[PDB]
């Protein structure tokens, strides 16, 4: 939440992300804004490229596809606010190597 | 155009297999390139795709050429492709007006693509040969008088020849043969020194080497307006009309342009000799009824002059509006009902006019019609002139003033007509795949009862054969063929209003 | 409140199928001759493959397959079957 | 989920309001009232009464 | 040219002859020499043989290198035709010359 | 008339069946006087002229016949009769004013006469896909398919 | 050198760096939202994620 | 015995690939059609509708009850979508650029674009040309236009087109049928005779008949863009696998799961917003059947062209006084925009 009044914690905000980037640390970085915050986790369908759930693709009707990702909530937040507005972000899905 | 390629890639796949129809849509969607890239693009392998343009070839849905910088790109012809379909008027129109010789002709003469003189009278013999037993024999001389009938009636005519690549470019040869076409020898049959009857064929020299000839399908769409235009006055006028009509055609046939909106007259006093002696109509008789005829405000004809007696002229261009309005108000009128077709007739006559200027036309009062106007909206048949009072484009302060405009409506069911038969395809495929087991266990018993038939036939298998679970299944798979029969019926009854909208929009080609 | 069903109800009939002799005899020939002309050699299938491991009956039962004669002299170089 | 309901009857409800603000009491006055007069308007008897026994009936 | 061209000599200046190469100029920009000029460097024109030796020595392709546009005062002095490569000797504070490489668009 | 509507106009509703009787009837006079006319089968020449009706002959044929007790107008059958040539159904030629006791135009007289349909109906509307309202919604893919449409399945059986 | 190296001069701006980046996410986060967005779907982008 | 389950694969993303939805597509993705304007029932329980907006088969937004969808808690639930259909196509807005500049490229008449074959043949090299940038297809985009623009008849059809123009914000109006400072062709003639019976019955069209052009309204676009030639399609430099033409053009529109529009105070801009058009959908459908005129039915048609308009974002201007908005609201765009 936002602030003292409800205990919010606080802000790390785009002038730290700079700071962060220019030592070069790019696994606290990860760590102060995604696993501490907001991490979430989620399934896609790697045939169509749109999300699904509870390893199900209701879209192509398998269970066979899909796969869970670790992402950011606002992330998965930004494509369901996207896909309405008739804007579509697919997702290409590939080995972690 | 996805409802087209949807046709193309089923009817490809029904004609050469799922193999190759992959390649022909690649190109049917993207127009020309070379192998190297194809290959890339479908992923598959050089053979593969080289054994299908030779096929596409062959029937010509795909041609060759020689580019800039020496390379060579296949050209799909997106028309051709799919214009397959239209084969079974062309055999029905060559028995009817022939004998079953040329029926068998043009059957190996589109199945093989491509023909030489000895090549098709061989074979078209050789198969005649299995028609009739007891040594009887047909000889190379009818064979040969019918496919002369075919060439000087422009039916059947010859492919396109090479360049003198023997004796020209000299040095390493073009990549291509590049084809040359030309009239002077176009419909000249060659000498065969084949001479004798067909020969029956044990199933384990060319004078004419490489003289390929192929039909001349637009040959037969000629003739097709001429059976419509006939069949037109015949159901309006008279028989009388009908053959006259005929009359100045046939005399037409070679002196307009094939694609040209009118002809150049003829004279009452030609086509009062030109008719059969088997009308008695008199030459004034005559004079009056081509005076009707060219007083019919449906004006199929003109006068034109006087010149040298009754000149005439037919309006090849409005012909086919008329009976391309005709068949848009058969449609509409059976789609929606007659009262629509009232409405419809109103703004096409009355061509800008409002709701409030028709409902007493009409006679249909309020609350029904204003809607049965709106719901017509929705397929784009209307238009509305919404021209404005003021710069305000206000409209509170606008004229709604309905329109209509032929081509568009027509152009738009094309699209209707081609997903109906993609559908009704589709469907019977569908069925045919999904009673796929029916069909084996029928073919195999069958087969079965095939087996033993008369040579050792026996009692024991008779009537144990269809005893099973098939003696209920069989009625369902005779109605199945029920529905079969129906959806090809369906196939031929669709496409004549095919050929008359398709005929009516390239018509209009202006090509500037 | 109640969304529409799939398949409303439709006031008109589509017209019933003409019947014709001469057409009839056509469609005769349709449903013949689309099965006759997969036999000619420019229809493809798959070539033979994944076969387990040999067995004589292949030689006796074996398939008979020729490689096809377009004319040599109408199409580009690479032509060669 | 605010009902458009008859016209006469909002009409109604409207002297209502008009009368309870001319005492202006305290306002759970006014919406109790205007809930014992949608339980009053159930009856045929009251909806076929002349107007005269409407323009009372928002009194009592 | 003393007061610039026509607009259709002008459009004609590109299609003419392509096989005759036609560079235009007023009096106006010869009345000095840009290489004199003390904010340019030099430059020279480089081979295809050193183009490989180059492109080798880094493992690239020629797209990944920086660019200069072929109409740009140098390039139009030179008369370069665009997918070469020139090489820039850049002065330095020192006696280490900085050299560097930019392609041609 | 935009206050008494004419005969058509009743009791602030439109007699319907008043106006299609009159409809059906009128074709049904002038397909019978086409026929007749044309059974002569002498010369299309005098077709040209009997096989055409004159409004006032059939104006007063069918107030001979008093279906309607109200009036019938001569204006009026007239434009009974104009709907049917937008109907399809008949064709219109005017002629000098000295036919029928009318002359129902400045100088000049105006017949009518019944019209074939020029072609039969089209294989088009035979195809269950041209009557369907879902056109625009049916796919292959789609959860409404020709692999689904019961429209198509129950057009196998009549 | 960034300001020049590809063969012209190019200002530290919202236009100037629409010339200079080609993914979609990063340019959408500072600046013309919403038109690159649209006309990226229009495009049909692929956007490698580097 | 038991068939081996690959259980897990590490998975990374390697690209993200935009594109448009076909409103079949848009079919086959939702779950539930919404066709109630209102949310709750009428009943003392403040429970939602069945079919209404907000119905918890799209998703939660409260504590006590789960997704019937999946069965889950607003704990874990991650939303599903519903959709709605529109009863007269419209633009999106968004993309109302890439529509008009669409239809100032075809030809108006036979869909084909007006380019010579040499031209086609010079920009079917630049397509083949590896390593295509944004940049470059701007620049394509660009010189297509520029060599598009300047070419009056049409060389496939033989007419010959006018220009394109607004009409007032969110339509267009084109220039074909005027009167012409060329002076005007032959074809005025059938013009003329077009409004015969307009005049009679009409005089004041006559003085007015002078200034028509050609209304291309979104229905008769959409009717359009169904049929340009698959060869063209990639030189309007639009990719044939993210979508086709026709997407332009809406005749769905998705719901959002509710997890994108929680509703506690108990209101929420987006859940109103939309009711507002499954509102006025009903009022054109009921309006469909009433005997009225053709004014107040397209004026009832373009309402929802402002509606939607408003749904994506709130800033437009060309919005007269008396319909203008009377408060600040949060469509989409608000929401991606600001710090
Ligand atoms: S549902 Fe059947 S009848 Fe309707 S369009 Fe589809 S295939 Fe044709
Ligand atoms: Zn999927
Ligand atoms: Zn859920
Ligand atoms: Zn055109």
């Amino acid at each position: 939440t936002e602030g003292r009044s409800r205990d919010g914690g606080l802000r790390l905000g785009e002038m730290e992300r700079d700071c962060l980037i220019g030592y070069g640390a790019s696994m606290l970085l990860l760590e102060r804004l995604m696993i501490s915050s907001d991490a979430f986790e989620v399934d896609v369908c790697g045939q169509c490229g749109l999300l699904g759930y509870s390893g199900w693709c209701h879209y192509c009707k398998s269970s066979c596809h899909v796969s869970s990702l670790r992402i950011p909530y606002a992330c998965k937040l930004l494509f369901q606010e996207l896909q309405s507005m008739n804007i579509i972000p697919r997702l290409k899905l590939s080995k972690y190597n | 155009t996805q409802a087209e390629i949807k046709l193309c890639s089923l009817l490809l796949q029904e004609h050469f297999g799922e193999i190759v129809e992959k390649i022909g849509v690649h190109l049917i969607r993207t127009g020309s390139q070379p192998l190297r890239v194809i290959a890339h693009d479908t992923g598959t392998s050089l053979d593969q795709v080289k054994k299908a343009l030779c096929v596409l070839v062959q029937h010509n849905l795909v041609s060759y050429q020689v580019h800039k910088r020496g390379v060579v790109e296949y050209e799909a012809q997106c028309s051709r492709v799919l214009r397959m379909l239209r084969y079974p008027r062309y055999i029905y129109t060559t028995k009817t007006l022939y004998s079953d010789t040329g029926e068998l002709i043009v059957e190996e003469l589109l199945l093989n693509g491509k023909l030489t003189m000895s090549a098709v009278v061989k074979k078209v013999a050789d198969r005649l040969t299995e028609t009739m037993e007891d040594g009887k024999t047909m000889d190379y001389a009818e064979v040969s008088n019918t496919f002369v009938r075919l060439a000087d009636t422009h039916f059947v005519q010859r492919c396109p020849s090479v360049p003198t690549t023997e004796n020209s470019d000299p040095g390493p040869p073009p990549p291509a043969p590049t084809l040359v076409i030309n009239e002077k020898d176009m419909y000249l049959v060659p000498k065969l020194s084949l001479i004798g009857k067909g020969k029956r064929r044990r199933s384990s020299p060319i004078p004419d080497d490489g003289i390929y000839w192929q039909a001349n399908l637009d040959r037969f769409h000629q003739h097709f307006r001429d059976q419509a235009i006939v069949s037109a006055v015949a159901n309006r006028m008279d028989q009388t009309s009908s053959e006259i009509v005929r009359t100045m055609l046939r005399m037409s046939e070679i002196t307009t342009s094939s694609s040209a909106p009118f002809t150049q007259p003829l004279s009452s006093n030609e086509i009062f000799r030109s008719l059969p002696v088997g009308y008695n109509i008199s030459k004034q008789v005559l004079d009056q009824y081509l005076t009707l005829l060219a007083d019919d405000p449906l004006e199929f004809v003109g006068k034109s002059g006087d010149s040298g007696g009754g000149m005439y002229v037919i309006n090849l261009h409005k012909a086919l509006a008329s009976l391309a309005t005709a068949t848009l108000e058969s449609v509409v009128q059976e789609r929606f009902g007659s009262r629509c077709a009232r409405i419809f007739r109103l703004v096409l006559q009355k061509k800008h006019i409002e709701q409030k200027q028709v409902e007493d036309f009409a006679m249909i009062p309020a609350k029904e019609a204003k809607d049965m106007l709106y719901k017509m909206l929705s397929e784009n048949f209307m238009s509305l002139q919404e021209i404005p009072k003021t710069p305000d484009h206000a409209p509170s302060r606008t004229f709604y003033l309905y329109t209509v405009n032929i081509l568009s409506a027509a152009r738009m069911l094309l699209h209707r007509c081609y997903k109906s038969i993609a559908n009704l395809i589709e469907r019977r495929q569908f069925e045919t795949k999904e009673n796929k087991r029916l069909l084996e266990k029928s073919q195999r018993v069958e087969a079965i009862i095939a087996s033993m038939q008369a040579t050792g036939a026996e009692e024991a298998q008779l009537q144990e054969i269809e005893e099973m679970i098939t003696a209920p299944e069989r009625q369902q798979l005779e109605t199945l063929k029920r529905n079969v029969n129906k959806l090809d019926a369906s196939e031929i009854q669709v496409d004549e209003t095919i050929f008359l909208l398709e005929s009516y929009i390239e018509c209009t080609m202006k090509r500037q | 409140l109640k969304p529409p069903p799939l398949f409303p109800d439709t006031d008109y009939k589509p017209v019933p199928l003409k019947t014709g002799e001469g057409e009839e005899y056509m469609l005769a020939l349709k449903q013949e001759l689309r099965e006759t002309m997969k036999r000619m050699p420019y229809f493809i299938e798959t070539p033979e493959e994944r076969q387990d491991i040999e067995r004589y009956s292949k030689r006796y039962m074996k398939v008979y397959k020729e490689e096809w004669i377009p004319d040599w002299r109408r199409l580009p170089r690479e032509m060669m079957p | 989920e605010n009902e458009q309901v008859s016209r006469s009857q909002q009409r109604g409800l409207r002297r209502v309001r008009d009368l309870c603000r001319v005492l202006q009491l305290p306002p759970t006055f006014e919406d109790t009232a205007v809930a014992y007069y949608q339980q009053a308007y159930r009856h045929s008897g009251i909806r076929a009464a002349r107007l005269q026994k409407k323009e009372v009936l928002v009194g009592c | 040219v003393q007061q610039g061209m026509t607009p259709s000599a002008k459009q004609s200046l590109v299609d003419m002859a392509p096989k005759y190469i036609l560079e235009q100029f007023l009096q106006q920009e010869l009345l000095i020499n840009i290489t004199e000029h003390e904010l340019v460097p030099e430059h020279v024109v480089m081979t295809k043989e050193e183009v490989t030796e180059l492109l080798a020595r880094y493992k690239l392709r020629e797209n990944q290198l920086p660019r200069i546009q072929a109409g740009d005062p140098v390039a139009r002095y030179f008369g370069i035709k665009r997918g070469q490569v020139v090489k820039i000797i850049r002065p330095s504070e020192t006696a280490g010359r900085y050299i560097t490489y930019r392609l041609v668009q | 008339r935009s206050v008494t509507g004419g005969a058509w106009y009743s009791d602030q509703d439109f007699e319907s069946e008043f106006v299609e009787v009159l409809n059906q009837q009128c074709f049904k006079f002038l397909q019978s006087k086409a026929e007749t006319a044309r059974e002569s089968k002498q010369n299309p020449m005098i077709q040209r002229n009997s096989s055409f009706a004159s409004s006032h002959e059939v104006w007063k044929y069918i107030c001979e016949l008093g279906i309607s007790k109200v009036e019938l107008s001569m204006e009026d059958i007239e434009t009974i009769l104009n709907t049917l040539i937008y109907d399809g159904k008949v064709e219109m030629t005017i002629i000098a004013a000295k036919e029928g006791t009318v002359g129902s135009v400045d100088g000049h007289m105006k017949l009518y006469r019944a019209v074939n349909p020029i072609i039969p109906p089209t294989g088009l509307v035979r195809a269950p896909c041209g009557l369907c309202p879902v056109f625009d919604d049916c796919h292959e893919g789609g959860e409404i398919s020709p692999s689904n449409c019961i429209y198509m399945t129950e057009w196998l059986e009549f | 050198d960034l300001m020049t190296y590809k063969g012209e001069v190019l200002g530290i701006t919202r236009f100037g760096l629409a010339k200079m980046k080609e993914s979609v996410l990063m340019l959408a986060s500072f600046e013309k939202t919403a038109d690159h967005l649209f006309d990226a779907a229009y495009f049909g982008q692929k956007d490698s994620v580097c | 015995k038991e068939q081996f389950r690959e259980t897990d694969v590490a998975k990374k993303i390697s690209h993200i690939c935009f594109g448009m939805k076909s409103p079949e597509e848009m079919r086959q993705q939702a779950h539930i059609q919404v066709v109630s304007k209102n949310l709750y029932s009428q009943d003392n329980q403040h429970a939602p509708l069945l079919y209404g907006v907000l119905d918890h088969r799209m998703g939660t937004s409260e504590k006590d009850r789960p997704c019937e969808t999946c069965g889950k808690n607003l704990a874990d639930c991650l939303g599903h979508y519903g959709y709605i259909d529109l009863e007269l196509p419209c633009f999106h807005v968004g993309y109302f650029r890439a529509v008009i500049g669409i239809l100032q490229m075809i030809c108006k008449t036979c869909c084909h674009i007006m380019l010579s074959q040499e031209e086609k043949k010079q920009f079917l090299d630049y397509l083949k040309r590896p390593g295509l940038t944004y940049l470059q297809k701007r620049g394509l985009k660009k010189k297509i236009s520029d060599k598009c623009r300047k070419k009056n008849i049409c060389h496939h059809c033989g007419a010959f087109n006018g220009t394109v123009k607004k009409c007032g914000l969110l339509k267009i109006i084109h220039e074909k049928y005027k009167t012409n400072k060329k002076v005007v062709d032959p074809i005025v003639s059938n013009f003329l005779q077009s409004f015969e019976t307009a005049i009679e019955h009409n005089k004041e069209v006559e003085p007015l008949l002078g200034r028509a052009q050609e209304n291309l309204n979104p229905l008769v676009v959409l009717n359009l863009f169904k049929r340009i030639p698959a060869e063209d399609v990639p030189l309007l430099l639009m990719n044939p696998e993210a979508g086709k033409p026709s997407d332009l053009i809406l005749t769905r529109l998705l719901v959002p799961p509710l997890c994108i529009r929680p509703s506690v105070v108990n209101e929420d801009d987006l859940t109103m917003k939309l009711t507002e058009i499954i509102f006025l959908n009903d009022v054109i459908k009921k309006h469909r059947i009433s005997g009225a005129k053709t004014q107040m039915i397209m004026e009832d048609w373009d309402f929802l062209q402002l509606q939607c308009a408003l749904y994506i974002n709130s800033e437009l201007s060309g919005i007269p006084l008396n319909m203008a908005p009377k408060k600040w609201t949060r469509g989409f765009v608000q929401r991606l925009k600001g710090k």
